[PDB]
């Protein structure tokens, strides 16, 4: 346009997005786990009440 | 400084990964405490002359403004218990004097008018005529780090540089020493192109080799 | 977690050696207190750092 | 089956009480957040000045 | 010469010399508050001092606060001679030379000093210690035949930690052979140093013979130091192995004893080091 | 010096802990005594395998109440079957005091130390094991001459630095400053973990064992009635409680002694029961016939 090599950096955005959404799969890892952690603490709640 | 890995390729340092598993077990066995030594890595920019292979002294331009060179001090002070105790003592005696003192003031004044005010006659017309304060101004640095900047300050070759102030480094092109390739953007061994092998250069001779 | 670690910590807290009710008869200026224990007799005994 | 049904409806009322109350706290924390921003401006600024 | 890595050892020593500026008041504080009589108190100070002065000589604190140094005993004193080689780290020409009064043949004051010179030697020569390895090996083989004595055990311990740092990463089969004999004697405390020392040397080789030998021997021993040491040493030898080490991770986690699980975790850590694998993190 | 020179972490076997407890409990209130048999490995790991009691006395624990005849004979019985080891120390009971050696025992521990210097004394409280938690602690003397030579930091080298205490003043002075404590851990194999874990041959076959339905009707009736009264309590609480300062309002309108929490709890409790009761009946009617 007025500043060229606007078709190398357009594709760097794309490249970065495929990385980042894998690191929000690291929050979907965590999501199963916070279900199995509260599950465990509900168990140890039983054991403390006992 | 403690590094996780080398920042030159972004690839694991072997000495660092081992160091830390040994260090971190130490409620178990106390002599595994000296293993942290393999994690500590020295941070300094090292020039290498191209014709002799030694460190020259010359100055690189480092943009505003310093993220280190503080060296702050530790101390103990226990003599301030005596300063505190008399400060409050002198304060207290005046309050008590309040009743005697009114009677004194009337008699006191004529003495001052006659003689001198406190060390010269001059300025007895007010009780205090001179008030104020000589400084109120203080802001120190104008920000903790000012990034890439137009303001230069000079840094020496073999100086304590951390990575945050390392980036601001730009090797000058007036002097002989300019890298064969480009800078890498971090601290580490970097070999510099010697323009004059035959003009006098100030060099720093390594410690082991002098002693030998 | 607040819940389960409140139970586990109250099991420690409930365990005592016995902690009494006394009444102060008088003080002594060696930094000690003459306390008559309400069932028992009198014992001059030192004080804590909160009092 | 009948006491299980009645008890199921009872817990719905206690949990819906909790539903509302989280929503009341949000309304109050909104007020607090708006006043906070004026105060954060001075906090951002001090860090630039020194 | 450049690729040998000798140049870079020198360079770091001049940089550390030029800007050495030491806050003395911190040490004076440390010393005054944490008594040298109490063992935990003495060791804490020593580690901190070894750090503070690392990689430049400095016996300045030792002479000045020699009475404080002289309070120490046992394994705290074992620490106090091992601090020296943190301090005298680098300087590879003089590396053997400055530990010469502390090394055997020149020492007999306490067995603590004789042992911890060997450990502190390994520190000096770390990564460049390949000639140092031969030296320390001799010591181990002579004193691995007997370990029923008190003197031999403290001495053999430092040697065993020492050759780990010196043969580090070198995948030397000789260092393995020599320290294996220490493990099999079933020494009082040198059984830990032996086992750790082995994985130090053999880093990430993942040899099946080693994995199998160490796994079996954890069951056989009955000294608490060895059961732990071998759990850690397994993790060490399976650095970088990932999927290679997967059979060993499964086994160690499933053991109902605490000690094999304790290494067991760090086998994932070192095996999946620097990897961005969800599964490696999910297990832990 | 030249060793670890620290007090062993007593690892008490699955067999042994129960056996000291049964043997101490029968004799309460009178003081009990006996030998710990074990083996010494490491410099600081003693695994106590088994125990035997030295018979009662009329003056209770004494050095005197050691009888060579009982000790040696009982020892030769175990020899013939080869389950004997070596005496690693001894146990005795203070049920009238806390964990700490009494004035008599320190002198008994001095004789025992003499014979074997790794000799422990373990004080068992069979009367404070009527809790969910067993009170048991181990001590071993540090000599009077030893304190003078200031060798106390030697004993706490190479440990987690985690020790045990028992009350304050008198009890505590004896503990730290004349004897040395080391924690006690419990040792077991996977064979023994299975032997304890099991129960009856119809405990794994006790969900088919339904209850009499009179009792289940009782359970139905009580839960519904009680909840009417805590609900009433719940109505009063939320009439006010909406001015400022949360704790105050909760002190004023019965928001402490919380009925909101308590109403949920009862409901949930009676709710999980009745799902299984329906489940039980539906299985047994169809399955058998």
């Amino acid at each position: 346009n007025n500043n060229s090599a606007l078709s190398n950096v357009n594709s760097d955005i794309y490249f970065k997005l495929k990385k980042l959404e894998k690191e929000y799969e690291l929050l979907t890892l965590q999501e199963d786990y916070i279900k199995d952690e509260q599950r465990h603490l509900k168990r140890e709640l039983k054991r403390a009440q006992e | 400084t403690i590094q996780l890995e080398n920042a030159d390729t972004g690839t694991l340092d072997t000495k660092s990964v081992v160091g830390l598993v040994m260090f971190s077990q130490f409620w178990y066995w106390f002599p595994l405490a000296h293993f942290l030594s393999l994690s500590f890595t020295p941070t300094t920019v090292i020039g290498i002359r191209g014709s002799d292979q030694a460190i020259p002294k010359f100055q690189m331009n480092c943009y505003a403004k310093e993220d280190a060179f503080s060296y702050p001090r530790m101390y103990e002070e226990a003599s301030g218990k005596e300063v505190e105790k008399v400060a409050t003592a002198v304060l207290s005696t005046t309050a008590r004097a309040k009743a005697r003192a009114k009677k004194t003031k009337k008699e006191k004044g004529p003495n001052e008018e006659e003689k001198k005010k406190e060390h010269e006659e001059k300025e007895k017309e007010r009780e205090t005529n001179k008030k104020g304060i000589k400084e109120t101004k203080e802001n120190d640095e104008e920000f903790y780090k000012n990034k890439y900047s137009s303001k230069p300050y000079k840094v020496d070759n073999m100086t304590r540089i951390l990575p945050q102030q390392s980036r601001y480094i730009s090797f000058i092109k007036d002097d002989r020493f300019v890298p064969v390739r480009k800078f890498k953007g971090n601290n580490g061994v970097v070999v510099l192109r010697d323009r004059e092998p035959k003009e006098p250069v100030a060099l720093i001779e390594t410690v082991r080799q002098m002693k030998d | 977690n607040d819940k389960v670690r409140f139970i586990k910590d109250e099991l420690r807290l409930l365990q005592e050696p016995g902690s009494y009710v006394g009444e102060v008869i008088k003080i002594v200026s060696d930094k000690k207190v003459l306390v008559k224990v309400q069932p028992e007799g009198k014992y001059i005994v030192d004080v804590a750092k909160d009092i | 089956i009948n006491i299980s049904n009645n008890l199921q409806k009872a817990l719905t009322v206690k949990t819906n009480d909790e539903l509302m109350v989280i929503y009341i706290s949000n309304l109050v924390r909104s007020i607090i957040a708006f006043d906070d921003l004026i105060e954060n401006k001075i906090q951002n600024k001090k860090i630039q000045e020194q | 010469n450049i690729l040998s890595g000798l140049p870079t050892c020198d360079y770091y020593n001049t940089f550390l010399l030029n800007n050495k500026n030491i806050d003395i008041g911190l040490l004076n504080k440390s010393k005054s508050s944490l008594d040298g009589k109490f063992s935990l108190f003495h060791t804490a100070v020593s580690v901190a001092n070894g750090f503070m002065h690392a990689g430049t000589t400095d016996n300045s604190f030792i002479k000045a606060n020699l009475p404080w140094l002289g309070k120490a005993q046992n394994w705290a004193k074992f620490t106090a001679t091992a601090s020296l080689g943190v301090i005298h780290k680098g300087n590879l020409l003089e590396g053997k030379k400055v530990m010469a009064p502390y090394l055997p043949g020149s020492r007999a004051s306490s067995r603590f000093i004789k042992g911890g010179s060997l450990y502190g030697l390994g520190l000096i020569y770390a990564g460049f210690g390949r000639d140092t390895t031969d030296y320390l090996k001799n010591i181990i083989v002579e004193n691995s035949g007997t370990s029923g004595d008190e003197d031999v055990d403290v001495l053999l311990h430092g040697a065993s930690l020492g050759i780990g740092l010196a043969a580090m990463g070198s995948a030397n089969i000789e260092v393995y052979e020599a320290l294996k004999e220490v493990l099999y004697n079933d020494s009082a405390t040198s059984g830990e140093a032996a086992a750790l020392g082995m994985g130090l040397c053999m880093l990430g080789t993942g040899k099946p013979e080693a994995i199998h030998d160490m796994f079996t021997y954890s069951q056989e021993t009955q000294h608490g130091n060895i059961t732990r040491g071998l759990a850690v040493g397994l993790a060490l030898i399976n650095y970088g192995r990932q999927e290679l080490a997967d059979d060993l991770i499964t086994k160690m986690l499933a053991s109902d004893e605490s000690l094999l699980r304790y290494g067991g975790a760090f086998t994932i850590a070192l095996a999946y080091a620097g990897t961005g694998n969800n599964s490696a993190v999910k297990r832990l | 010096t030249g060793r670890d020179d620290t007090k062993e972490t007593v690892y008490i076997s699955s067999i042994a802990l129960l056996k000291m407890l049964k043997h101490g409990r029968a004799g309460v209130p009178m003081e009990v005594m006996g030998l710990m048999l074990g083996e010494f490995v490491d410099d600081y790991t003693v695994n106590v395998v088994d125990v035997f009691a030295m018979p009662q006395s009329g003056t209770g624990v004494s050095v005197e109440a050691v009888d060579d005849v009982f000790q040696a004979k009982m020892m030769d019985m175990l020899k013939q079957t080869g389950r004997d080891q070596m005496v690693v120390g001894w146990y005795h009971s203070h049920p009238g005091f806390g964990c700490w050696l009494s004035s008599v025992d320190v002198n008994t521990q001095k004789s025992f130390e003499q014979l074997n210097s790794r000799a422990v004394a373990v004080v068992v409280d069979p009367i404070q094991s009527v809790k969910g938690k067993v009170v048991i602690d181990a001590f071993r003397l540090i000599d009077t001459g030893a304190l003078i030579n200031n060798l106390e930091p030697r004993q706490t080298t190479s440990n987690t630095g985690l020790l045990n205490k028992a009350n304050i003043q008198a009890l505590i002075h004896g503990l730290n400053r004349h004897y040395y404590s080391l924690n006690i851990d419990y040792h077991k194999t996977a064979k023994e973990t299975k032997m304890l874990m099991n129960l009856h041959k119809e405990q794994w076959q006790s969900g088919l064992k339904m209850y009499d339905y009179e009792e289940k009707e009782e359970s139905n009736l009580a839960a519904t009635k009680s909840m009417v009264k805590i609900a009433e309590q719940y109505s009063k609480r939320i009439e006010e409680e909406k001015e400022l300062t949360e704790e105050e309002l909760k002190t004023r309108y019965v928001g402490r002694q919380d009925p909101k929490k308590h109403l949920s709890e009862t409901a949930d409790e009676t709710l999980e029961n009745n799902i299984v009761s329906v489940l039980t009946a539906g299985v047994n009617s169809v399955a058998i016939k």
